[PDB]
């Protein structure tokens, strides 16, 4: 879930 | 009197926005085209999911906020992520246009325009109201970074699970401003209550935008214009 | 020679094409526009995007898809898309050019352009000689029209269930492209395998763009560039 | 599953 989120947090 | 860890937050959060606020906007070329049926919704998609990106950079340099688990600083960015957009376009707002003007009239939005991109005036006019009120307090950069960063920071957000952390964080940043506002800001007796009741407007501009994109995001012909990070971010999984 | 049932099949699958196939290409400048990091990607993304939309207003309009269960229309497109849109795309390839043209020098798309969205000469290649072959074919309108529709309606694609019914109407349209070649198509004793091999081409070229396009949608920097639509027919989902 | 596909195709 939240893939995005989780790449551009790092 | 400032002291020295106050002022380094401050230094920080004024870097992490320049790092991430570029006032050429001349990024906005390679959004979808706006048109002018839903006209804008592909250029101001565009617009929300860069915006989207920036304030995840800006978080990640909130001193704290990189040390909170994954899972809370996704709960905070998908309850204030709009609240944040808000916010950080009153800098391209113009109180004589009464409208966000960003470079070239290509970028320049009224009311009107983002009526084609699905919104209704129940928003837009307490939107437009907020960004005059907020523009005509006329604040520092220091004093717009730090309602930004106490604005990210609220414990009071669906899904969060260190409310004690992310609070006491929240409670360094407002001791920061109010410090900064008595000793720096002439003449701001009453600013650090306006700021304060900004919190609150935009916790009511966030319900109806959030009202409002579930219209959208429930007609697949309308949805499928948004973007992947857009549908993440405003989307309703935990 | 022809039949009035063979010929209507062939009529309603020509205006379907003209119906869903622009040759000013003016709605290509409302993609993000191309950049020569990937800088081709957010413009093909687009590009890939609108052409699934007619390839599925191409496919609702082939006599007796729409008969199909949504999950056999669904199954089929998801198969099909991108081996029509490799089809499709010939209509705009150069032989001269090497490329594809769209109108303006904004929308002509190298190897190399290609290249910067993401994919590789073991893609690349194939499919630029299988443009070549296949526009050397100098295809008919009739034959081009009925090769996609030939192509979408095969049954051995994973996830098809009424596998009788639509390899039915699949034999429809082989009967009709083979007659339609012989009593039309001057010199074209050898055009139906020909065509028949380029239906084998077009799997092998899905394949090794399903292996590319899975490197990049694992990649949240890259698959966040893609469209929502792109990301629901390219997906893995059943 | 599908939402836009199933729309588009009415
Ligand atoms: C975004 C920013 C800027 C302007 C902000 C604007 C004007 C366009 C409409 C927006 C975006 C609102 C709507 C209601 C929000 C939405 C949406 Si929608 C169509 C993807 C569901 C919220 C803020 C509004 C420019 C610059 O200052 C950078 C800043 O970041
Ligand atoms: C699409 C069409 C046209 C051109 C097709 C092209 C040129 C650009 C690169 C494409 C698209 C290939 C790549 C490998 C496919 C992909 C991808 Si992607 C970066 C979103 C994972 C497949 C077909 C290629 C123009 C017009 O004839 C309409 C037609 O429909």
């Amino acid at each position: 879930k939240h893939k995005i989120l989780h790449r551009l947090l790092q | 009197m400032l002291s020295d860890e106050q002022m380094q937050i401050i230094n920080s959060l004024v870097e992490a926005h320049h790092k991430t606020y570029d006032d050429s906007y001349s990024d906005f070329v390679r959004f979808r085209p706006p048109v002018r049926r839903l006209s804008m919704l592909p250029h101001l998609a565009d617009l929300v999911s860069y915006s989207i990106q920036k304030v995840i950079g800006f978080a990640k340099m909130i001193p704290g906020f990189r040390d909170l688990t994954a899972e809370d600083q996704i709960a905070l960015l998908k309850s204030s992520a709009i609240e944040i957009i808000m916010l950080r376009s009153n800098q391209s707002f113009s109180l004589e246009d009464m409208s966000w003007s960003c470079g070239g009239p290509d970028f320049k939005y009224c009311i009107n325009d983002v009526t084609k991109a699905g919104h209704t005036l129940e928003l837009l006019e307490p939107l437009v109201k907020f960004q005059v009120g907020l523009k005509k307090l006329k604040l520092h950069e220091e004093e717009h970074v730090l309602l930004m960063a106490i604005c990210l920071l609220s414990p009071d957000r669906p899904g969060v699970q260190d409310h004690v952390r992310i609070e006491a964080l929240q409670d360094r940043l407002c001791d920061v401003l109010q410090a900064y506002i008595r000793i720096q800001h002439p003449g701001g007796r009453l600013l650090y209550a306006k700021m304060i009741q900004k919190l609150a407007d935009l916790r009511s501009l966030n319900e109806e935008h959030s009202k409002q994109y579930r219209s959208l995001s429930f007609q697949p012909e309308h949805s499928m214009q948004l973007t992947p990070l857009v549908l993440e971010v405003f989307g309703s999984e935990v």
